């Protein structure tokens, strides 16, 4: 059901009103006015014949058959076949995978191209002591004083 | 055969697995039970003290709010009140009578909607209600 | 690291369900016990509202069942659906032919099955 | 609209600090009783600190909460593992309920001893102190009026070598000793 | 037990198990008041409802 | 038995001991465009981040590649 | 249908009739009273959850003592299932 | 003590012959309490200078040392091998994951 | 025995010449091929796959000068619980969010607290009644309840949560 | 079939392609940068490493495995590179030709005395055949991507290769364990 | 073996589990 | 979207605009997380909801624009994701084959995996901030400054270093834009 | 105060969280056994048992495999949230004993036939109640016929 329409069309079913096999009879009977009432959108065509083709048989919007096979199945199966007719667009079967659970891809800010992040470089939380500055006069007196300490302590 | 040696973090697994085994056994020489006053709370003696001073200094652990709930006093501070709210408490589905002579026009939920009817519950996810009363009988 | 430090008091963290769970009024004072004792007594989905109404959608439960054959008590209450000869199926506890074969001392195999245990078998067949 | 909880009730400790203050830290350390090993949490350690399981498929905010509204705001219906899962999560407070009650009334009928431990773990372990009452635990009563002063752990890094720069020094600490492997 | 199994009619319709409290409850009341005729009528619709089911 | 040909992740600088102690995260990010990413706090516990866009990010990498490339001129 | 959070109000619905069937009835009331606001709002006109919670509101009523207002209630559940397309044959035993 | 042989079972990975988990004074002490029924300090107990670096460790026959502090005042001499100690002998077996512990 | 024959023979398509045109060589090949890709898919690519997202999230970080090793810990850590997957999706089709993460875990941000034990509330130790009420504890718990109902989303309930515990009295008649 | 017999060879005149001129379904060269990779004094193992993994294409979030994208690594002083302690005089370099006499055991010396390069080729040789042998189109497709030049003089002036920054964390050296 | 079902479980499968409909008062009525 | 809020005025008129656009999310749906934008598809395991029908999405792991990221931890709130029911639909079958060589038994067990297919229809955001956030020292900043960067980054060359490895000194020293204003 | 608190005293045990680290297919049947009695299955699985004696005999043959954590009852009180004035022995009378894998039995045979007893009471709840009803009335139909005869 895409943007409030069925993709559903017609719901083909052949029986024989005479012959056996009374599980699409049955069908019709119990469970086929709960499905017409609740999806009214559906076409419904029956098709009464002699030797009756035992499968049920859906119709899409864009020209597309699907079917099931209901020989000697219960109405209750038969139902739960129809309820699968609609539930399906019927556009493509993809497997079950990571890759197939997004069917579009989409980036909203963008998609990584190996430019965006390439101009950066690794930075530093607090500002550098430079090797090479202008040591200010508490700063000569601290560094000499250590110098001088080693120097002191090893002569 | 075996031929190339145990690598190093394997054995270093194996050794914490020594000593959790020890970290075990040292649960199994704690008493049976422990013996506490009324009115203090719950945690006051604790085996845990070198436990707090190595695992505990200043990060805030898993079971922080439960002992925010340990290290309070106890809310129930004499056995008077212990049985004065004790008394006041009643059991819903106990079985044999209850006493009732104060108003006899006060009724139960059962003698109301009997015993086979339970109030249809709204039924979704996060209201979950007991299903199928009947099995609960035994 | 496989071996794990921490208590296994999380291995069964509590903090979802209190006891206002299985007791649905505990702060109140009458311990009422609701609890759901087991996983077989789920009666099963349903719905919320008439306006949003639970899918249909089978499983193999439900879409893989035959049509329904008369058994004796259908034809025991209402004799009018007896019409042909093939209702007249025998008493229930016949199952059929034997469809395979009691190999000693494994199981009843299958036709078509392993032969590899069949010695004993074989030798007993063809016969202080 | 969207549902974020911790808890049963929703609520939670006061998850960001005063505007200017300092801000309160899990400990990163794992949990263990030595203090050397001093090793970082692991990722599961992490999540079993969080309130997970160790996976987060178990026990955390990723269960318990509906995958799905509707739109009006009519929730979800109960599955089969949802009601399962009820039980499970009901099956841990019973077992929790019934061993109280028993520890409850073994202590109400005095079973629980005041010597921790069984016979097994008493006759395995040094550790636990022999309960013995009216004797002293060692011999007869110590008088009232250190064990490492003569016990030598000193563990010897490198093992000392034989003096080859000196030619008396090589021959006065000749050893005098023949390699046999076993046989 | 899987050929045992049994499901009591007071769990899978609410209905019955409504209709028949509220027949319990109607009887009582004709107990009360003295109406034999009435408390016949309402036992034996009861017990016709539940071998119905 | 085969031998494991799965792709293997770098080795990454080791720590001092610093990590190990609490309020420090042992990811050192501290990278050009560090600053823009501005912080907040919400009050569900989340935060929420402040960050310059797609396009915005590649036009300063087009700035500091221009500006590289003004000295020696620009190659193929 | 405008947005209410029914999966809240419902917790509390039946932790109102926990409530009813653990023997305290006035805090029953005042539960459905909350959850029979919400659902007053968020549903159509004699929608069936809402004359639902209102029977069990008349239920609620009826217990404490205030047995017109119940009566009222039940009156109204009645009148709302008579305007009803096609009710459920379960909702209109409970409510009589 | 010397006249007890006290027999020792554990695991062993790896190819030469070594335990995964090696001994330490804590439990060579609580063999002796477990089959000897004999209780010392452990701090009484001194290693081989081979094994104080690495612990134990090793399959097979090893032997350690323990220092029975008081006896002059009783005045043993010459009835014992020496006054002050006792080789407590060790014998370490590997076992699978059946029988063994740790 | 059953081998699948009336199944496979369907397939025989995909297999070249001597496969496709005789039978039952055909049907050994296809069983083989099948049994093959079952196995290795129940036992290993789960490992190779994730070995491949484990990469890319890894040099994803790599561009930001970190890596898996520390941003597995500290994902942990501060309780995002991206799976990996998500983790690639996040770096390949939005590399500023992924940067993002990477910066929310290498700043000294608290990471949040443990949940809390539900707690009880003091007035259940209230004596009910103390010589037509609610017990303080049921009400306290009413109100708690009705807040987290107005939490969620804006509703035609309003945010005033007094008379909104107070709307029973609004169903009731007057006597 | 799919693949043929008839099979492009060493002694056919037509002779080996070369990759990076190739155009092919899975050969993207669009989105590709340079990079200088400066060898003086770091080990050659891990260069080799480094340089793998630029070269195959491994440093991308976007990497996929079937899909092969380069970036072109310039690797500069090849001479210069240092191997740890003894390795030079002790790490073989064995292979095997298909003829009576199968063993040629040469030690990293006398391979460095013919060409310093093939040393570094051998060594990416090895790091990228450590995650891709089964199939030839992907162990040889990126090894092209490397330009080995044992000296700080090279043509690609033009490509603009932008020095990278690189410092290994591993701290001991490296270690030959090869059974 | 027995269960103890110590670690989670998942429900069976089963027919009573079904959803059953509700029953409606007729249109005319 | 109903707009961010904060107790400051100048926060709330600064990270205004900043919400306006397209925005994706991050939906944790039966263990499988999904990356969502608002025309988006994806195959989710199967929900039991009407086809057609109209769903809200609760666990929501985070949420971003071309501008803001709010990064959830565990889960967000506020977030409204509204998306519809479009298909349900058993997907292409993995057939399993097993079979032991030493037995006769061969066993062929179909997955069809069932899912519900669904569109997205919304995603709207409305967020409570706090304040600004220090993010290198640890605090809820208590005055807020556009202007000013919070924490501003310093270069690295000391000089000290020989063999640090230069990048072109372009890259090293670069300083970045002011965003907010 | 320096003091020792004054009493009334209260006994507050243990209760053990046990965890199972191993493959018990590792190990003898004998500590099988032992973990069995523990209730736990497999690897991973967390069980919570007394601090009574015999539990500390089982856990102390297990300790390899286990790993254990204590909470005293006052921790356990505090862990759901349950009033003090509540303790744990009336909290284990209101639970139904009708609650999953309710006991033990020797044999799955016995097992069987306790599920199906369990249904049988059910049976038997349903007709008994339908025959409760058949006696009332046929004693209203008699007492009815006696008083209309007389
Ligand atoms: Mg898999």
């Amino acid at each position: 059901s895409r943007n409030g329409e069925l993709c559903l069309k017609k719901v083909i079913i052949s029986y024989c009103p005479s012959n056996g096999a009374p599980n699409t009879r049955q069908f019709l009977a119990t469970h086929l006015p709960h499905f017409h009432a609740k999806y009214p959108s559906v076409s419904i065509d029956l098709r009464p014949r002699l030797w009756p083709e035992m499968a049920i048989t859906g119709v899409y919007r864009d020209g597309s058959e699907r079917s099931y096979n209901t020989k000697n199945l219960s109405p209750m199966g038969i139902f739960l076949r129809l309820n699968n007719l609609v539930s399906t667009a019927n556009d493509y079967d993809q497997p079950f995978c990571a890759s197939h659970l997004h069917f579009q891809r989409r980036s909203v800010q963008g998609t990584w191209n190996p430019w965006l992040w390439n101009y950066e470089t690794e930075r530093r939380r607090t500002e550098a002591p430079q090797w090479r500055r202008k040591l200010s006069e508490k700063e000569w007196d601290y560094y000499v004083g250590q110098y001088s300490a080693q120097m002191k302590q090893e002569e | 055969e075996l031929l190339h040696p145990l690598p190093v973090r394997a054995r270093k697994m194996e050794w914490l697995k020594r000593d959790a085994v020890e970290e075990n056994e040292e649960i199994l020489r704690r008493p049976y039970y422990t013996i506490k006053s009324y009115a203090l709370p719950p945690a006051v003696g604790r085996q845990e003290s070198i436990h707090n001073s190595n695992n505990i200094r200043g990060g805030m652990h898993s079971s922080h709010s439960l002992d925010l709930i340990m290290r309070q006093p106890r809310r129930v501070k004499t056995p008077e009140q212990l049985r004065a709210l004790r008394d006041r408490l009643r059991f819903i589905g106990v079985t044999g009578p209850m006493p009732q002579a104060t108003s006899v026009s006060t009724k139960s939920y059962t003698d109301t909607y009997g015993s086979r009817l339970r109030p249809r519950y709204p039924e979704s996810w996060d209201t979950v209600p007991p299903h199928q009363p009947s099995r609960e009988l035994l | 690291r496989y071996r794990l430090f921490h208590p296994r008091r999380e291995a069964i963290p509590m903090h979802m369900c209190p006891a206002k769970t299985i007791f649905p009024l505990i702060n109140s004072n009458n311990l009422l016990v609701k609890t759901r004792n087991s996983w077989e007594d789920f009666t099963g989905r349903k719905e919320f509202d008439e306006d949003h109404p639970l899918p249909v959608v089978g499983s193999r439960l439900n879409g893989r069942t035959t049509q329904h054959k008369w058994n004796h008590w259908d034809q025991y209450l209402n004799p009018q659906i007896t019409q042909s000869i093939k209702d007249l199926t025998p008493t229930p506890e016949y199952v059929g032919m034997r469809c395979g074969h009691n190999m000693i001392k494994m199981g009843w195999m299958k036709i078509g099955g392993s032969w590899k245990y069949s010695r004993g078998y074989n030798d007993r067949r063809r016969v202080r | 609209y969207s549902e974020a909880r911790s808890n049963y009730d929703g609520t939670s400790l006061p998850a960001w600090p005063a505007p200017g203050k300092k801000p309160t830290y899990p400990a990163a350390l794992s949990e263990l009783r030595l203090p050397q090993p001093r090793m970082r949490k692991t990722r599961t350690e992490w999540m079993y600190y969080h309130g997970h399981g160790g996976c987060p498929g178990k026990y955390g905010p990723s269960r318990e909460i509906a995958d799905f509204e509707y739109a009006d705001g009519t929730p979800a219906s109960i599955s089969g593992r949802r009601f399962a899962f009820k039980h499970h999560q009901d099956h841990l407070l019973v077992q929790l309920i019934r061993a109280a009650a028993t520890v409850e009334r073994y202590d109400a009928s005095g079973l629980l001893p005041r010597i921790p431990g069984t016979a097994e773990q008493r006759n395995w372990d040094p550790a636990i102190p022999l309960f013995l009452d009216d004797v002293d635990e060692q011999g007869r009563p110590a008088p009232l009026r250190d064990p490492s002063a003569f016990v030598s752990d000193t563990v010897k890094l490198r093992d000392d070598k034989r003096p080859y720069w000196s030619r008396r020094r090589w021959a006065l600490t000749d050893k005098f000793l023949v390699p046999k492997s076993p046989k | 037990e899987e050929k045992f199994v049994y499901f009591s009619p007071f769990d899978y319709d609410r209905t019955f198990a409504l209709v028949d409290q509220c027949l319990e409850r109607a009887e009582t009341i004709f107990n009360e008041i003295g109406d034999v005729e009435g408390a016949i009528r309402v036992l034996q619709q009861r017990k016709e409802m539940i071998d119905k089911k | 038995p085969k031998k494991d040909r799965r792709f293997r992740v770098q080795p990454l600088p080791s720590l001092h001991a610093n990590s190990l102690a609490d309020d420090t995260p042992l990811v050192t990010t501290t990278r050009t465009l560090s600053p823009n990413f501005r912080a907040f706090a919400l009050q569900d516990g989340g935060v929420f981040f402040t960050h310059p866009s797609h396009e915005q990010v590649m036009r300063v990498g087009q700035n500091i590649l221009a500006e590289e490339t003004k000295a020696t001129g620009m190659t193929s | 249908r405008p947005y209410v959070p029914l999966g809240e109000v419902a917790k509390l619905e039946l932790q109102g009739d926990y409530y009813m069937e653990g023997g305290m009835f006035q805090e029953a009331l005042e539960h459905y009273g909350v959850v029979a606001k919400a659902y007053n709002y968020a549903y159509p006109e004699n929608h069936a959850q809402r004359i639902g919670i209102r029977i069990k509101l008349s239920a609620a009523f009826r217990q404490t003592g205030r047995l017109e207002s119940s009566l009222a209630n039940i009156e109204e559940v009645l009148r709302m299932l008579d305007a009803s397309t096609r009710p459920s044959l379960e909702l209109i035993c409970e409510a009589l | 003590v010397n006249t007890g042989y006290l027999l020792f079972g554990r695991q062993s990975w790896g190819q030469g012959f070594l335990i995964n988990c090696p001994l330490r004074k804590r439990d060579v002490a609580q063999k002796l309490w477990e089959q000897y029924k004999v209780r010392i300090d452990p701090r009484l107990i001194e290693f081989r200078e081979k094994d104080r670096r690495t612990g134990i460790q090793e399959l097979g026959h090893n032997w350690c040392w323990l220092y029975l502090p008081g006896a002059e005042e009783l005045g043993i001499n010459r009835e014992v091998y020496d006054n002050k100690r006792v080789k407590v002998r060790i014998h370490v077996r590997k076992m699978n994951s059946m029988f063994a512990l740790y | 025995h059953y081998r699948a024959k009336l199944e496979l023979d369907r397939i025989r398509s995909m297999l070249r010449g001597r496969a496709r045109l005789e039978r039952k060589v055909g049907l050994k090949r296809l069983f083989f091929l099948m049994r093959t890709q079952t196995r290795y898919r129940v036992e290993q690519q789960a490992h190779w796959e994730r070995a491949i997202v484990r990469k890319n999230v890894d040099s994803a970080a790599r561009e930001h000068g970190t890596g898996w090793q520390h941003l597995r810990n500290e994902l942990g850590r501060q309780n995002v619980m991206l799976l990996p997957r998500s983790q690639q999706l996040l770096a390949q089709y939005e590399p500023l969010a992924f940067r993002a993460v990477v910066e929310l875990c290498a700043s000294r941000i608290p990471p949040p607290p443990p949940p809390v034990v539900a707690s009880v509330p003091e007035e259940s130790y209230t004596l009910w009644p103390p010589a037509s009420l609610s017990h303080p504890a049921a009400r306290v718990e009413l109100r708690c309840g009705v807040e987290r109902v107005l939490r969620r989303g804006p509703s035609g309930l309003g945010n005033n949560v007094n008379e909104l515990i107070d709307a029973w009295k609004e169903f009731d008649v007057s006597p | 079939p799919f693949k043929s017999v008839l099979r492009r060879h060493k002694h056919h005149p037509e002779g080996l392609p070369l990759y990076n001129d190739m155009s092919k379904q899975w050969l993207c060269r669009e989105g590709e940068r340079w990079w200088l990779l400066d060898a003086r004094g770091e080990q050659l193992p891990r260069v080799a490493a480094v340089a793998a993994q630029y070269i195959t294409g491994q440093h991308r979030p976007d990497f996929t495995p079937g899909m092969i994208t380069g970036d072109h690594v310039v690797i500069v002083n090849i001479k210069d590179v240092v191997m740890v302690g003894d390795q030079w005089i002790r790490v073989p370099i064995t292979w095997q030709t298909a003829y009576p006499g199968g063993k040629y055991r040469i030690r990293l010396t006398d391979m460095y005395e013919r060409d310093p390069c093939m040393l570094m080729w051998w060594f990416l040789k090895d790091e990228v055949n450590r995650h891709f042998v089964r199939k030839l189109k992907t162990r040889i497709a990126p090894l092209e991507k490397a330009w080995l030049y044992e000296d700080s003089i090279h043509p690609h002036a033009d490509k603009n290769p932008r020095p990278l920054c690189w410092t290994d964390p591993e701290v001991k050296g490296w270690k030959y364990r090869d059974p | 073996v027995t269960r103890l079902y110590t670690s989670y479980y998942t429900g069976v499968l089963y027919p009573n589990q079904l959803v059953q409909p509700k029953q409606r008062l007729p249109a005319d009525v | 979207a109903n707009g961010l809020r904060c107790p400051d005025a100048l926060i709330t008129r600064t990270l205004n605009p900043l919400l306006n656009g397209p925005k994706f999310a991050v939906i944790y749906c039966g263990n499988h997380q999904y990356k969502v934008a608002v025309g988006d598809v994806i195959a989710v395991q199967r929900l039991r909801v009407e086809i057609g029908s109209h769903i809200a999405l609760k666990k929501v792991l985070m949420v971003g624009g071309p501008r803001f990221t709010a990064i959830g931890r565990p889960l967000l709130e506020g977030v409204r994701v509204t998306a519809q029911v479009e298909e349900q639909k058993r997907m292409r079958n993995v057939v399993s084959l097993f079979a032991t060589p030493g037995r006769r038994h061969v066993r062929w067990v179909d997955a069809p995996h069932a899912a519900t297919i669904i569109r997205i229809c919304e995603i709207f955001y409305s967020p409570n901030v706090v304040g600004e956030l220090d993010k290198y020292k640890g605090e809820l900043l208590e005055t807020f400054t556009p202007g000013q960067h919070t924490n501003p980054v310093y270069p690295v060359d000391d000089g000290y270093d020989v063999f640090r490895k230069k990048d072109k000194e372009a890259m090293e020293n670069a300083t970045t834009f002011l965003d907010l204003l | 105060a320096a003091a020792i608190a004054p009493g009334p005293y209260r006994r507050v045990g243990n209760i053990f969280i046990v965890h199972c680290d191993d493959h018990p297919f590792k190990h003898s049947w004998e500590v099988n056994r032992m973990l069995r009695e523990l209730r736990l299955e497999f690897k991973g699985q967390t069980t919570i048992v007394p601090d009574i004696p015999q539990v500390r005999k089982r856990i102390w043959r297990v300790r390899h495999i286990v790993k254990v954590d204590v909470l005293d009852l006052d921790e356990a009180k505090a862990l759901i949230g349950v009033p003090e004035h509540i303790s744990f022995t009336d909290l284990a009378s209101q639970l139904p004993p009708s609650f999953g894998r309710v006991k033990a039995v020797p044999s799955p045979v016995i097992r069987s036939k306790m599920n199906f007893m369990k249904l049988r009471r059910m049976r038997l709840r349903d007709v008994l109640h339908r025959d409760a009803l058949e006696l009332r009335l046929l004693e209203l139909k008699r007492s009815a016929m006696k008083n209309a005869e007389q």
